[PDB]
């Protein structure tokens, strides 16, 4: 909500946390080393 | 009942035969809604307050901008309706 | 494309953290011990207990000391009297002693209040609260993989007193304000959950997921050499023969017994004949220059990319005996040998570096207790070097096909209430499809979940099962 | 066995790679039903049948 959101900027919150694991997503493939590979994301986490 | 409509006010200072109509939709199709203004012994703006909730509540589309016409009522912000979620996720 | 790897996908299998309910809160009654150390002072003692006061009992301190005795905490609870539940903060902002990753001081206590809460016949669920010794994915990180045995170590302990262990609750690493928001009814929930990790977005509960399986068309290859610890036992011995198979170039089956093992020169004949240039050799894993001089004595004609870390030293793992330096003696040559192969490898281009582990840690393993806590590190050292640039691959083998490195009492034991030995040419397979996709922590089990959950969700129902589809039935 | 002929209808279970149900079918059991029996003991369960 609109007032929620006010809580979120007035104390100064990030609301970057993590990748969501509700989606069913893989998360394995998403991560390795190379960052060159296919299928591979560069982020650990983000605001989901 | 037969005529499309299927709710009923039965405006007095007290319902007379309120569970008779009742028991014609309890016997007799679908169940049908008994709405009074008033009570014995009860014809406070309270009874006839709580008489537009139970018209609301059993079906009658009440004008709300006309029991508010003027009463010095003004918009308020009000949380939004509680979507009751289920998860519905389709996966690749 | 794939008809022989759809066996792979039903065996591979991975640990999720989905988020689940942060329980319901009950208000509590007696009182809960906020079980602890007394060598600093910890916010985390009163933003947990904030909210314990407030949830109907009352907060009382144990401090316990490394080996302080299986008893002392016993008298201390028959003391202060009938207890609902203790909250061990014994685990909190601790670093790993260097020594050894079991010799880790809340491993120890942890074990020993245990036992305690059993000897004392108090009867109350213990709650262990850690900071990041699971990563709630691989978004997230692991502080200490260290911690991550006393996880395993509580995953086991459920299986022996269900009423005396509550579960785990795991939170960020430095932050308090999860304990504040969630531990009331976390403690108190009726849901059910034995293994929760707070965070920031919510609280997640650990879950049994499938691995898909579609054949992805990366290889990887056993180019280089191969250092096999452990390679004379049969949990080595198979991969090291697959190895040779797939025409691995080199072979450095390491342990201590060596060339002084039961079937030492028939593996190797078997090696050279498969492939090529093996070696066999009595070498020390538990010691960091042991390690490093054999490294050193690799020859420089070939690169090391291929770490495979197999040993494992195991007598017993039942909870009434089990503290944490018996631990770290049964299973240090996993779990030093497996830091100082990583200490020793960061600053090597490896191309794999699986760490053998087993389903003591995937799931509860009676008579594996001292066993899980190494498997667990081995998990969260490949969760964190998944992180770093690194490749890691933790899989949890079942029982092995031919090995008695853990086939021991349990493994029959298991045959009979669960899981049995996995074919080694179906095996194979799945450790080459788990390093095709690079997976962090593969799970490669034979799991009967029809007769196998009939043991495991019966004196402890749990949602660990609850996200595999035919683990309903 | 209520003639004058022995007989001994062992009922199996996929041992390794080589089961009688071997493919999708066991595959399936293997995740829910029954296990893969070793041949090492199998042959000792036949010889005592």
């Amino acid at each position: 909500t609109p007032e929620e959101f006010w809580e979120l900027l007035s104390e100064g919150r990030d609301a970057v946390a993590g990748l969501p694991t509700d989606r069913g997503w893989d998360l394995d493939s998403l991560f390795h080393p190379d960052p060159t590979r296919s299928g591979t994301a560069h982020q650990r986490g983000g605001g989901f | 009942a037969e005529q499309g409509y299927r709710t009923f006010l039965e405006v007095s200072a007290h319902p007379i035969l309120t569970a008779a109509i009742e028991e014609i939709g309890d016997g007799s199709g679908a169940d049908l809604s008994a709405i009074h203004s008033l009570r014995r012994g009860d014809g406070s703006l309270a009874d006839f307050g709580e008489a537009l909730s139970r018209a609301f509540a059993a079906g009658v589309a009440v004008d709300w901008e006309s029991v508010h016409l003027g009463t010095g009522a003004r918009r308020v912000p009000l949380p939004t309706y509680p979507f009751q979620r289920e998860r519905v996720w389709l996966e690749p | 494309r794939s008809t022989e790897v759809d066996e792979v996908s039903a065996l591979r299998y991975r640990i999720e953290w989905r988020p689940t309910g942060a329980g319901e809160p009950a208000r509590l009654d007696g009182t809960w011990l906020v079980a602890k150390y007394a060598g600093t002072a910890d916010e985390t003692s009163t933003a947990a207990r904030e909210a314990l006061e407030s949830a109907g009992a009352r907060v009382r301190e144990l401090v316990v000391d490394a080996r302080c005795g299986r008893d002392e905490l016993a008298e201390r609870l028959r003391s202060v009297g009938e207890v609902a539940g203790v909250l061990s903060l014994l685990a909190v902002d601790e670093a790993e002693p260097e020594e050894a990753p079991l010799a880790l001081a809340s491993l120890a206590d942890t074990l020993s209040l245990v036992q305690a809460m059993v000897s004392a016949e108090l009867g109350c669920p213990l709650w262990t609260v850690t900071e990041s010794a699971v990563a709630t994915g691989p978004f997230e990180r692991v502080r200490n993989a260290a911690h991550g045995a006393l996880w395993g170590v509580g995953r086991v302990i459920a299986l022996e007193n269900p009423a005396v262990w509550g579960g785990l609750v795991d939170v960020p690493a430095g932050s308090v304000a999860e304990l504040a928001r969630h531990l009331a009814a976390v403690v108190s929930g009726g849901a059910g959950e034995d293994q929760l990790a707070l965070r920031a977005d919510g609280v997640y509960g650990r879950r049994w997921v499938r691995a898909a399986a579609p054949a992805t068309d990366d290889e990887w290859k056993p180019t280089g050499t191969v250092l096999v610890t452990g390679g004379t036992g049969g949990v080595g011995g198979q991969i090291a023969r697959w190895l040779a198979r797939r025409g691995a170039p080199h072979l450095l089956l390491v342990s201590r017994s060596g060339p002084d093992a039961d079937g030492a020169g028939e593996l190797v004949a078997e090696l050279e004949a498969l492939g090529a240039r093996t070696t066999v050799a009595a070498c020390d894993v538990t010691d960091r220059e042991s390690v490093r001089e054999l490294l050193g004595g690799i020859g420089d004609d070939v690169p090391l990319s291929a770490v495979f870390h197999a040993a494992a030293t195991l007598d017993d793992g039942t909870v009434d005996t089990l503290t944490g330096e018996r631990i770290e003696r049964a299973s240090r040559a996993k779990v030093l040998g497996a830091r100082n192969l990583h200490e020793l490898t960061r600053e090597l281009d490896l191309t794999a570096f699986v760490l053998f582990s087993s389903f003591a840690s995937a799931f509860g393993a009676p008579g594996l207790g001292g066993y899980a806590p190494g498997n667990a590190y081995l998990d969260g050292l490949a969760q964190q070097r998944r992180s770093d640039g690194l490749p890691a691959t933790a899989v949890a083998w079942g029982t092995w096909a031919g090995s008695g490195m853990a086939e021991g009492p349990v493994a029959d034991r298991f045959r009979r209430h669960g899981v049995i030995e996995m074919p080694p040419e179906t095996a194979c397979r799945a450790l080459q499809n788990a390093l095709d996709r690079a997976e962090v922590c593969p799970i490669v089990i034979d799991v009967r979940w029809d007769r196998f959950l009939l043991a495991y969700t019966a004196q402890r129902p749990t949602r660990l099962f609850d996200e595999i589809d035919d683990a309903r039935r």
